């Protein structure tokens, strides 16, 4: 989706912040150490979110003015929000009524509750990891070295091809190989993996600009076509 | 509110903390979650994941060539051999800066990083402004982190696009000269890691 | 600039807000009235621009966040301030001043002035208008029917060639004759007036779309090549 | 303000009045402006214009054909013959809707309307969904004021990326037999003569 997520190669967000990173504090609010508790804790179980092509898109359909002033972590609450009532775990108006709650009761107290179990499952999670990395049995569509076009396609749902790059020459730098799609694993309509290359793309071809720089972007096999 | 206007008015930030403490509520309530899996999380993400552990495999590829030499060739098989694999860390990719070539790293569409290999993201890697400029105009972006190329030298932007993740390795600077591997170590910024700052001399 | 105004293709910006036009009320509060009369009542005199191309770029420079909240008049009122400063009529302190002053105490008199004189200066602009037309002794570098291939190119300054047309194929539809080039007239560097033509785009060819849309849109000459 | 994240506070619509009443004091105190010239703009584009003048000139055409086939040829003249020319209608072009093809018009850059001829543009003209939207997808947009065309029906969308403005022709509807050209000029909406919408039958 052209979303307002797909910011490269825009102007007019001005000056990036410098700031030493000993002062670059993680966490200022609690409720922004709540949110990667929740992320983490459903995807380890599958809750809304298998991996991390349905956490995306949830971000990605956030109301625009919302995507650029909730600060980070209010994404990763809107995509949970997003994921869990879109899969029926949650219900939208019980959400919306305890929100409500929270909001005019803000000191409203947490249920506790301890669960080992459901501990070692998350460690699980954080030290297995969910690599995407599959097999599937043709062969890769194009090689190191070969001369590409991206295309000029416009997904309305989830996609891992940024704006910037489509319409676009470029040189295969790798295959990695075949990895879950996310244009089609977002919206859980299956792994469907394809082939996954880093491509090289030139300033001059991206922008038409004259410096010896240059945008390395791994791309989906669907995204490209041969010269 | 104007029902014409709608999308003028953002969610204010006191909204996004209700809503997380209502799915925290629903979600333990109905026993999806527990208040010690939030914990756990939380202190694996804030305490126990950092750049010290980058920073480690940057000075051991400094000290000990046939480290660097297998680091470089196959990163992947090397990283969880040394125990930097997890969640966000399946697949990550070193690249080395060299005297004409720079390596920067970015997320254009969130916010992607090797969190079990560096830890969490710079809160500017997050923000707008750095995820669109630097892949356009890399040389500009670094300059507002004190870091002012000249124009031979190459600058390549990686762009985490799937879930391969890339560390920049950083070249070990002058007047370190007998310095011990850990002393190294602690030389290393997080900064240089992901191509935004080269490393001062001591 | 490839800013936040040049929205022709977003996606995201939700659902269009009708209204039946007997409704749809001008003015909502008596700044947004006040800011079409400092528009037209400086444009008048050239004070701040001298036509349009000053006047957008103004608002083109806006801050994002402002851009998207300050609503519409809001822009007009950035704009001649922002032209104001930038030529020299006000001081940006003394405007910050004075702006604070008003915040503070809102019912704060304006100072009264009748100009009959002005009235009449004003009344030539909105009758007479400031047409961009002129006469250059070049030819037309394209003619009606010509297939080009509009550049890809960015300029940092103002521009009227959106995103969305660039390193495109379009069908010259009219030539107009030069008008004054806003890329350089919105700086100040003089009109320096190009052809201006009329060119005609297919969804196929903006967008890869399979529907029976085109865009008509009016390009400056150096916004394209022959084919 | 943390200063880190000053792009995400906006100036509040109160300080956008403030800044012109501001702008409004500063120049009539060093005689740049004056009450009565600010108020004469107010007047003209409160009061004066609308597109009241665009629908005379609809049912003009419609009612005579030798002046609806002067208008096509050449507007500019026309119109201007008729008074209805001035600030940001020094160039106005009539576009005319046919069986087959219908004509849309919008200022993606900005908001730019033909004010001699229509009077102020309306509010969602001027805001990012339409502007966005309807040069990709004008069949949604269509849609959403009720205009549902046939996929046989071709679209041309008009972006006033120049000082050039456009007027869309709409037809004339049935049921409008034994009508004056007055009575006609009460049919004609404003969102008709931006492409947004067709008449309806009396
Ligand atoms: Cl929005
Ligand atoms: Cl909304
Ligand atoms: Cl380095
Ligand atoms: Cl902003
Ligand atoms: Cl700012
Ligand atoms: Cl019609
Ligand atoms: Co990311
Ligand atoms: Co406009």
């Amino acid at each position: 989706m052209n979303g307002i997520h797909d910011v490269g190669g825009m102007d007019g967000f001005g000056k990036v912040m410098y700031v030493k990173e000993e002062e670059d504090i993680y966490f200022t609010h609690d409720w922004e150490r709540l949110a990667f508790g929740l992320v983490a804790g459903c995807m380890a179980q599958g809750l809304g979110m298998k991996a991390f092509d349905e956490f995306r898109i949830g971000i990605e359909l956030m109301r625009p003015v919302d995507y650029l002033t909730s600060s980070y972590y209010g994404h990763w609450i809107a995509t949970v929000a997003y994921n869990l009532v879109d899969t029926g775990v949650l219900d939208e108006k019980e959400l919306d009524e305890r929100t409500e709650v929270f909001l005019k009761k803000p000191d409203t107290k947490i249920p506790r509750r301890e669960d080992p179990a459901l501990v070692k499952l998350v460690e699980k999670a954080l030290y297995d990891g969910l690599s995407p990395l599959r097999e599937i049995s043709a062969s890769p569509r194009f090689k190191v070295g070969e001369r590409i076009k991206t295309k000029n396609i416009h997904p309305t749902g989830h996609t891992r091809f940024p704006r910037y790059a489509r319409d676009k020459y470029g040189v295969i730098d790798e295959v990695y190989g075949a990895h879950v799609f996310p244009d089609d694993a977002a919206h859980r309509k299956g792994e469907n993996p394809q082939y996954l290359y880093r491509v090289r793309f030139e300033a001059e071809e991206l922008w038409g600009y004259k410096q010896k720089d240059s945008v390395y972007i791994d791309l989906w096999e669907s995204y490209m076509e041969p010269v | 509110i104007d029902p014409r206007f709608p999308h003028h008015h953002p969610r204010p930030q006191s909204f996004w903390e209700a809503r997380a403490k209502a799915l925290e509520s629903l979600l333990i309530e109905k026993g999806h979650l527990s208040s010690d899996a939030i914990e756990r999380v939380i202190k694996h993400y804030e305490h126990e994941l950092g750049p010290m552990n980058g920073a480690k495999v940057v000075a051991k590829a400094w000290t000990d060539p046939a480290f660097k030499q297998r680091l470089l060739e196959d990163s992947e098989t090397v990283l969880r051999e040394l125990g930097y694999y997890g969640l966000q860390g399946e697949h990550i990719r070193v690249v080395e800066n060299t005297d004409t070539v720079h390596n920067v790293v970015v997320c254009t569409l969130c916010s992607c990083y090797p969190w079990p290999l560096l830890g969490l993201p710079p809160s500017w890697y997050k923000e707008p402004a750095y995820r669109a400029r630097v892949v356009k105009e890399p040389r500009q972006v670094l300059k507002e982190f004190g870091l002012d190329l000249p124009d031979s030298v190459e600058i390549r932007v990686w762009d985490s696009s799937s879930e391969i993740r890339f560390m920049v390795l950083p070249q070990r600077p002058e007047g370190t000269e007998g310095m011990t591997e850990e002393e190294l170590a602690k030389l290393v910024t997080r900064d240089s890691m992901i191509g935004v700052a080269k490393i001062e001399p001591p």
